[PDB]
């Protein structure tokens, strides 16, 4: 059971369907409406990940909820940040057609707020940095060594840069 | 004659004093002066010599002071001089001498900024030397590729890669002959990864990138962690997890060379972002 | 080319473009087929004033000049890898299709090339043939069923023996290529043949190109038409491979022809989600099924039909089994 569970409560039972299926099988032996609020969900399940391997997609999904439901849903945290630069570079492709991109200006809008969010956590006072030794000044480099040094925000900043 | 023994004179004077287009000029003038006297030898010397000066022009012009100014003019002097040269050899014979002239102009060719022109001086230079020195055959295609892939001209290098597998296998055996076993090992590696990279389609897969594909779903000349580490890539890219061609690009780095390290890239950047969308 | 280029050349000077034109011919035929061998610099020149001259100076240069100077260069177009440089290939192929672009160039000469264009679309190098893919465009947008039918078939080809990034392209222009130069009635067994097939490696892409042809006939007053094409090909759509691929099909095929817009506006995450047969898939594939069925259904009699052709692979876990039970209320 405990195998079972873990297989499941992981992805292995998804990318190893075959194992999955013969353990539980071994185990046996032993005795609605398609609105807006549905896109919207549906949309949300696929553009708020960490899943890289469909961004192309998940921009065009983000590019038709409406325009004034667009800020608050890159806003809101859970959402992809890998996802902003495909969502401006598939509004800037309308824009160079002439038209108004809603999602390119509720992109550009979002980053902006997110370089600015993720320099509040800088340290007031920015020091050159020394690759040799960046330890004479104390709390400063310490103040780095636990923001460089966090996955959570390591992984930000060049999904970010992009 | 005598004339000729002026000539060089003065061109050996004129490149002391540095007015090497000028030299380049007279080398020209002993080059005809050789003509006059039906010698080879020295006529090809003297072409190489002003192909050699007209070249430290164009290099002096683009990389010792880059002059937007310049437009590649000595180059096209070098490159007709150069080309002369290699008629002449091949009117006598010496296959080599014409592989290697056009070795030289293929270097200095990638080094000016034009890989595709230098990719097709490689391989006329691989095509010249392949028939007696299937080595160096072998390494001029290799140039060739790398200038390919410079160009961005993924499926030129996937074909010029091919075929340098084919000849080191043929050629170099069974195992390879340890000056073989490198060319192969590259040319697997590389191919392995343009093929992740292209895609190619049931109708452009050839047999032999086919029979590759199989063999990474054992190791014959690869270091285990590099294949084990290119299966992985392969099945990754095969089952579309972008983690773990990340990890796998990260671990990879050190065991391939910048060339294979830019290849990985593109593989990866391919993965997350496709080209040709237009977004 | 600085001298000819807008100086009014006095008719005293009508004497000098035979002599670059003699030039021209005389030093392009001993190269028109080792273009490697010889300078690239030097090529191109010839090229760039040879197509100046027949663009501006038609009259100067004899009507045999423009014709041998075509061929000229064809056959420099029609050489391998090897023996034609990317450099030379590109610019000569861009150099006449200005020439054909600008209606300076006669009619014999103009349909001269335009049979050149379609030699050269068939090349393993997928910028080569993207190049003379934009040529074959021009010649025939600028001529513009007896004949185009050839065109598109060898645009469907590409998209079947071409890499992901070359057939991604022809796929994207085909949507606009299809609604310029037939009726949709004219070529739409095509595409919807080309979308499922096993000979066909980026159905993902023709599913864009059914979408966007059935989206242009929905909003231009062809909204019953789809309808029987849907209920036409729905049989064919039922045969085809793996349970999972005739799903997912005959999903996106549903999204393609359904007006709902938010129905119309996901087909991405159904194709993002290629092959998978998961509940959220056939939950997915019975929503858009019903709402094509329930929703823009043609009458009350011709669900018969509709109802006919999934019946007959319904199975105990099938996801048209499923389907029946949803529609049946």
């Amino acid at each position: 059971n405990r195998i079972q569970e873990y297989l499941q409560s992981s992805g292995l039972a998804q990318r190893h369907q075959r194992l999955y299926s013969l353990l539980d099988r071994f185990r046996l032996s032993t005795m609605v409406s398609p609105d807006k609020d549905w896109y919207v969900h549906l949309v949300k399940s696929q553009c708020w990940t960490r899943s890289d391997s469909a961004l192309l997609e998940g921009a065009e999904l983000v590019n038709r909820i409406p325009a004034e439901d667009m800020n608050a849903f890159m806003m809101n945290s859970e959402f992809n940040l890998s996802l902003l630069a495909p969502c401006l570079s598939l509004g800037m492709s309308e824009i160079s057609g002439g038209q108004k991109s809603a999602l390119f200006e509720a992109a550009r809008e979002v980053t902006l707020a997110r370089v600015s969010g993720t320099v509040q956590q800088l340290p007031a006072v920015h020091h050159v940095f020394q690759p040799e030794l960046p330890a004479e000044p104390a709390a400063y480099w310490s103040k780095l060594n636990d923001l460089f040094g966090d996955a959570a925000l390591y992984q930000s900043l060049p999904t970010l840069a992009r | 004659a005598e004339a000729g023994e002026q000539f060089g004179q003065l061109g050996r004077e004129l490149r002391a004093q540095e007015c090497l287009p000028y030299a380049a000029w007279c080398q020209l003038a002993v080059a005809r002066c050789q003509q006059a006297l039906f010698h080879g030898p020295g006529e090809a010397l003297a072409l190489t010599e002003a192909a050699r000066l007209f070249l430290r022009q164009e290099r002096d012009a683009r990389q010792r002071l880059v002059c937007p100014a310049a437009y590649g003019e000595p180059l096209q002097a070098a490159a007709s001089a150069l080309g002369a040269a290699v008629r002449l050899h091949l009117e006598l014979g010496q296959p080599a001498a014409a592989a290697a002239l056009c070795l030289e102009l293929a270097a200095a060719l990638r080094d000016l900024g034009q890989p595709a022109a230098a990719a097709g001086h490689f391989q006329r230079a691989a095509q010249l030397q392949l028939p007696q020195l299937p080595l160096a055959a072998l390494q001029a295609l290799g140039e060739a590729a790398s200038c390919q892939l410079l160009a961005r001209d993924y499926t030129g290098a996937l074909a010029v890669f091919t075929r340098m597998q084919r000849l080191a296998r043929e050629h170099g055996s069974p195992a390879a002959l340890g000056a073989f076993s490198d060319v192969l090992v590259r040319c697997e590696v590389s191919r392995v990864l343009l093929l992740l990279l292209l895609q190619p389609p049931p109708a452009k897969l050839l047999p032999e990138h086919a029979q590759t594909l199989e063999k990474y779903s054992s190791s014959g000349q690869l270091p285990e962690e590099l294949f084990l580490l290119l299966q992985s890539l392969v099945m990754a890219t095969h089952e579309k997890d972008t983690e773990a061609i990340k990890s796998l690009q990260v671990e990879m780095w050190p065991l391939l060379t910048a060339e294979q390290n830019h290849l990985l890239h593109l593989v990866l950047q391919e993965t997350i972002s496709p080209s040709g969308q237009g977004v | 080319l600085y001298v000819l280029e807008c100086d009014l050349l006095d008719d005293t000077a009508k004497q000098l473009i035979p002599v670059i034109s003699d030039y021209l011919l005389s030093n392009l035929k001993g190269i028109a087929h080792c273009v490697n061998i010889h300078s690239q610099q030097h090529v191109l020149v010839m090229c760039a004033t040879a197509f100046y001259l027949i663009e501006n100076y038609p009259l100067d240069v004899g009507p045999e000049f423009s014709a041998s100077i075509i061929q000229m260069c064809g056959v420099m177009l029609s050489g391998s890898e090897e023996s034609t440089p990317s450099i030379i290939y590109h610019c000569a192929l861009r150099g006449l299709e200005r020439l054909l672009l600008s209606e300076q160039l006669s009619r014999l000469d103009a349909e001269s090339l335009v049979k050149l264009s379609v030699d050269r679309v068939n090349v393993h190098s997928p910028h080569r043939a993207m190049a003379a893919l934009g040529l074959m465009l021009t010649c025939m947008y600028t001529g513009k069923v007896i004949v185009a039918m050839e065109r598109v078939s060898v645009l469907f080809d590409r998209i079947r023996k071409g890499f992901p990034c070359e057939a991604r392209v022809v796929a994207r222009i085909l949507p606009q290529f299809l609604d310029d130069f037939f009726p949709p009635q004219d070529i739409m067994n095509k595409v919807i043949g080309e979308f499922l097939s096993n000979q066909q490696p980026y159905p993902q892409f023709m599913a864009t190109v059914v979408y966007k042809v059935f989206q242009t006939l929905h909003s231009t007053g062809q909204s019953s038409m789809v309808r029987d094409w849907v209920m036409l090909s729905l049989s064919n759509f039922t045969q085809r491979a793996p349970v999972a691929m005739a799903t997912w099909s005959l999903s996106c095929f549903f999204v393609s022809a359904s007006t709902s817009p938010w129905v119309a506006a996901i087909l991405p995450h159904v194709i993002s989600r290629m092959g998978k047969l998961e509940q959220v898939d056939v939950n997915l594939f019975c929503l858009v099924a019903t709402d094509f069925y329930r929703h823009q259904i043609e009458e009350e009699l011709d669900r018969r039909a509709f109802q006919s052709v999934l019946e007959v692979v319904a199975a105990p876990g099938s996801p048209y089994h499923r389907l029946l039970t949803c529609l049946r209320n």
